RNA sequence: CCCAUAGUAGGCCUAAAAGCAGCCACCAAUUAAGAAAGCGUUCAAGCUCAACACCCACUACCUAAAAAAUCCCAAACAUAUA
């Protein structure tokens, strides 16, 4: 995960996920693209 | 309906569906039909057909479905839509 | 070294008798009614034909595609 | 499932494009490139043409012979070689209806059109729109207007292909 | 089946040349021997010249004061020439070349000795001010995207808008002006002098109307 | 209402779609007028988190909830009931609306903490250490910021963050 | 402050909205029909199965080889020229995916015989000039004797 | 002016009303009537 | 929520760039799909979107939060009438 304020889908597997108080973007194809709200 | 193309359908043998065309309930079956004879679900698997029988006097659209185990599933959509039916075939399918 | 060069050495009359080629009387007359240069715009078609309403979707087309090219 | 590959007839050497792809499907080379051979030396000019293949399950191919291109063909109607760069600036050719009728009313038995109820008008438009495309030009049916026309161009794309060749020799050098 | 609409017809606007920015200098031609002061009248309040439109369609608005120097430029120039379509899009500068001087004295010394050296130049931007103007055949999102893109990056507030989005936004404006249910305007009570008010205001504040402070703008103080 | 009926009989499963009553509404509305069904009762910010009786009538007997188009509210008063229902399961309220489960209720961890007006889920919030100096202090939360425009009778707003 | 109604709008019965002028789209569209059901005279609406266009392009083939053609209409446009026409009583066999087949001449047999082959082609019925008919009633009426033996039967 | 019901033939119970009609008025007479409309038959085919 | 055939490897240096390296025109067939609106491609394959066929909820109040050294600081109440 990576901390960033401005969350946004970096391809199509992205899903958006309201999980712990946070914003998480999670992806099964590119895990990559997984960003963490700070 | 792409999740009966990624699950599976190989262990199943016949399909088939009876429904009538001038009745008002006929839709979820044929929805169903359309779904289950698509490309994906088609070719997925070459050992399996399907049988379209259309009647008049049947008054009932019942769908009875059977796969390699010996075992017998039919259900009749008459107040039944299509998604339910659709993942009620999937997880016996998937479960057996 | 392989290229597909069987360019024919046509001259002015080799294009014509080389190849079986039939007069003008034998060729129906509704096969010179299509386009030649210029395409079909939107002004020329009457709004009661499929050539209209193809252009227009292409139109559409043309318009969406210029239009998604920031958005993800 | 299908495989979409476009080889000249005569020459069908086992490796480029037509290998990796191959190799990795789990079919033969060597034996398909002899088949293609094999049935394309029925053509006495070796004009390239598309192939439609199919692998079934078991490991084996087929082999679907059709019609040709018709940038080939358009090339061999108008006498030029190569195309241009541009269209409308630095026509390569002309072309008229008569070729592109021939052409059409011969590629129209293939596996694309002849399972398709088009006629004449919509393979003559599409063929028409293909030399539009190309850089060429048609017109009515002019026999002496088409002589002169060739007499006329065969100097002017001489010209045009000399500065051409001029032009692309200075950016060389520019370097 | 969905209806289909005629798409909007490009005839009447022609791209002229050059359609990319001109490049802008450091120092001007001619450097100023006369050392000037950093006179801070000349951002406070609303702009009075380059306003509306002239050529293009699409201009940032400006909502807050500030300087420009030469990097802001180059950089705005840059991303307009390497984010536009050079046979569609063509922008022309609004903002003249900075010239207004700034003295800095050298690092770690005394309070005193006169003012510093000239070093380099800015320029005056007032609130309601178009920076750049941006024309062409396109149409709106990808224009406002772009723009928008730059806006964010300069360090005054911006907005990437329109005609037709500064007509609504001006309407809606001047509809939420007029339709106020409290009969306490602040320019009713700062013209009027009501409970000494005057004091502690300012005397700029009689025509900002309390709608600007310093170099902000606040859109919702009617 | 819909149900289905599965049975077991000689290997041979037997899915039916039985269609059963369901009451309707009375046939004397206050307000025909209304295109709402909370606003042809009158009940504009008149309810809250207590009516227990309102917010049955709109959720699943396994906890879930209904959509706006099997419903009728809009899309105002649709999260507001979204809102209070949320604020009763907490709350120990409908203990007949549990979520079904095989044998899971079995290690009872934490005791029945008693609680009301709950907002935010418990066992997900972090505690507060710091708490700020004094004018910047960090309150906690508490009702829901779309029950205010409902109707008072103590003379001051609804204080939310204390 | 802005200001506050008494009655909120979403809570007042909204006025209708403003009805849109009829497109020429779906005007060709019904001319169309009305043009193809007053020349021809056997239909069969069939269920469309969702394959390939290899196979579709397949069939088409198959079809046209024995002189019939194949036009299809969305249900928004055909609804309302069945429920306004003499065809009442087809209604409820457009209610979603289906291929409709305009044929000349009566040729019944070629084209049952020809769909058969596979078992995933059911169709709903038509009508055989002005007599509406099952897909048993089509497999019934295909083993009909030919026409002059019963023209001159009587 | 619609259709009719559209019924079946796996189930013999209704029949048309102009057919009937129309044997009850051709299916009561003797044999002139027979030959006429045989004559009347052969005049076209 | 579903859904995708074809005239072709449309025109050209580089070996070819076959829908994403550059030029003016960016054609054309059945209902309906761009000589290409977003990733993976020396040259080909893999995925979506716009367009039919199909139903058709809101299809989006635009963006506006942060962590230093003795230990964080009064406590509490959204519901008896300004
Ligand atoms: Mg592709
Ligand atoms: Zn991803
Ligand atoms: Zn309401």
């Amino acid at each position: 995960f990576k901390n960033k304020t401005v969350l946004k889908k970096r391809c199509k597997d992205c899903y958006l996920v309201k999980r712990r108080g946070r914003w998480y973007v999670y992806c099964k194809t590119h895990p990559r693209h997984k960003q963490r709200q700070m | 309906a792409a999740a009966l193309a990624r699950l599976g359908l190989r262990p199943v043998k016949q399909v088939r569906v009876q429904f009538c065309p001038f009745e008002k309930n006929v839709e979820s079956t044929r929805t169903f039909l359309q779904t289950v004879s698509s490309e994906k679900v088609r070719s997925t698997n070459l050992n399996c057909s399907v049988i379209a029988d259309v009647r008049h006097d049947g008054s009932e659209p019942c769908v009875d479905v059977l796969f390699g185990d010996g075992h017998r599933l039919i259900m009749r959509g008459a107040h039944l839509t299509a998604l339910e039916m659709l993942t009620a075939f999937a997880s016996h399918i998937r479960a057996r | 070294v392989q290229l597909t060069t069987y360019a024919m050495g046509v001259n002015i009359y080799k294009e014509g008798q080389d190849v079986p080629l039939k007069p003008d009387a034998e060729y129906p007359e509704w096969l010179f009614e299509m386009n030649l240069g210029p395409p079909k715009t939107l002004e020329e078609l009457d709004p009661e034909s499929r050539e209209y309403w193809r252009r227009l979707r292409k139109q559409n087309i043309w318009r969406h595609n210029r239009l998604s090219k920031n958005k993800r | 499932g299908v495989i979409r590959a476009i080889v000249r007839a005569g020459l069908a050497m086992p490796g480029p494009p037509l290998g990796p792809v191959l190799g990795q499907r789990g079919v033969s080379i060597n034996q398909f490139c002899k088949e293609f051979n094999e049935r394309t030396k029925d053509i006495k000019e070796g004009i390239p043409l598309p192939t439609k293949i199919l692998v079934k399950p078991d490991r084996t191919f087929e082999i679907k012979i059709g019609q040709p291109t018709v940038s080939y063909f358009l090339k061999a109607a108008a006498g030029i070689e190569k195309g241009a760069r541009q269209t409308g600036k630095e026509v390569a050719g002309l072309v008229t209806l008569k070729h592109v009728y021939e052409i059409a009313r011969i590629k129209a038995q293939d596996e694309a059109f002849a399972l398709q109820d088009v006629p004449l008008s919509s393979v003559v438009r599409s063929i028409i729109g293909s030399a539009r495309s190309l850089g060429i030009r048609v017109v009515k049916d002019l026999s002496s207007e088409e002589l002169a026309a060739f007499q006329k161009e065969r100097a002017i794309f001489l010209a045009a292909q000399k500065e051409a060749d001029l032009a692309a020799q200075e950016e060389a050098a520019k370097k | 089946v969905k209806t289909l609409l005629p798409v909007p017809s490009f005839e009447d606007v022609s791209i002229p040349e050059k359609p990319k920015l001109r490049f802008i200098e450091r120092a001007p031609l001619v450097p100023k021997v006369r050392r000037e002061p950093k006179n801070l009248s000349d951002i406070r309040g609303p702009s009075t010249e380059a306003t509306e439109f002239t050529e293009g369609n699409f201009a940032i608005l400006a909502l807050g004061g500030g300087y420009l120097h030469w990097g802001h430029f180059e950089m705005m120039r840059l991303t307009i020439n390497r984010s536009m379509d050079p046979k569609n899009m063509f922008a022309i500068w609004r903002v003249p070349a900075p010239f207004k001087p700034i003295t800095r004295k050298s690092v770690g010394h005394r309070m005193g000795g006169g003012k510093g050296a000239i070093d380099h130049y800015v320029t005056p931007v007032k609130a309601g001010r178009l920076v750049v103007e941006m024309g062409g055949r396109c149409e709106f999102e990808e224009v406002q995207g772009f723009l928008d893109q730059v806006a964010h990056k300069l360090p005054f507030a911006a907005k990437a808008v329109s005609r037709g989005t500064l007509e609504k936004m001006r309407k809606d404006q001047e509809e939420r002006e007029r339709n106020n249910q409290n009969p306490w305007t602040f320019e009713r009570i700062a013209t009027a002098n009501m409970l000494g008010i005057r004091k502690v205001l300012s005397p700029y504040d009689l025509t900002h109307k309390g709608k600007y402070w310093g170099k902000f703008y606040m859109p919702k103080r009617v | 209402f819909r149900e289905v009926v599965e049975t077991q009989e000689g290997k041979t499963t037997i899915i039916e779609g039985r269609i059963t009553a369901t009451p309707k509404e009375s046939p004397n509305p206050p307000n025909p007028s209304g295109q709402c069904p909370i606003c042809r009762w009158n009940l504009k910010h008149k309810y809250n988190y207590d009516d227990v009786l309102l917010l049955s009538q709109f959720i699943r007997p396994h906890g879930g909830m209904l959509p706006r188009k099997i419903t009728g509210l809009c899309q105002e008063e649709h999260r507001k009931i979204e809102e209070c229902v949320k604020m009763a399961h907490r709350a120990g309220l409908l203990p007949n609306h549990r979520p079904r489960l095989p044998e899971g209720v079995v290690p009872k961890s934490k005791p029945q903490l008693n609680r009301y007006l709950t907002r935010w889920a418990p066992g997900s919030v972090k505690p507060i250490y710091k708490k700020g100096p004094r004018w910047n202090r960090v309150r906690m939360p508490v009702g829901s910021p779309l029950l205010r425009d409902n109707v008072c009778y103590s003379r001051t707003p609804w204080k939310l963050y204390h | 402050i802005p200001p506050k109604p008494a009655i909120h709008p979403s809570c007042l019965p909204s006025p209708p909205s403003p009805p849109q002028e009829e497109i020429g789209l779906i005007r060709l569209l019904r001319r169309e029909i009305a043009a193809v059901f007053q020349d021809n005279r056997m239909i069969a609406v069939c269920q469309n199965v969702a394959l390939s266009a290899e196979d579709k392009l397949l069939m088409r083939h198959q079809l046209r080889k024995h002189k019939i053609l194949m036009k299809v209409f969305p249900n928004q446009v055909l609804k309302p020229f069945l429920e306004d026409s003499k065809y009442q009583n087809l209604l409820p066999l457009f209610v979603g995916h289906n291929m409709l087949l305009v044929s000349e001449e009566p040729k019944v047999k070629e084209m049952v015989r020809i769909l058969r082959t596979v078992p995933f082609l059911p169709l709903l019925g038509g009508c055989i000039d002005d007599t509406i008919l099952s897909r048993q009633g089509f497999i019934n009426y295909s083993k009909l004797p030919s026409l002059p033996l019963v023209q001159g039967e009587l | 002016e619609a259709l009719a019901g559209a019924p079946l033939d796996n189930a013999p119970k209704e029949y048309p009303p102009k057919i009937q009609q129309l044997v009850q008025d051709i299916a009561s007479l003797t044999l002139l009537e027979i030959s006429d409309l045989n004559e009347l038959l052969k005049k076209t085919l």
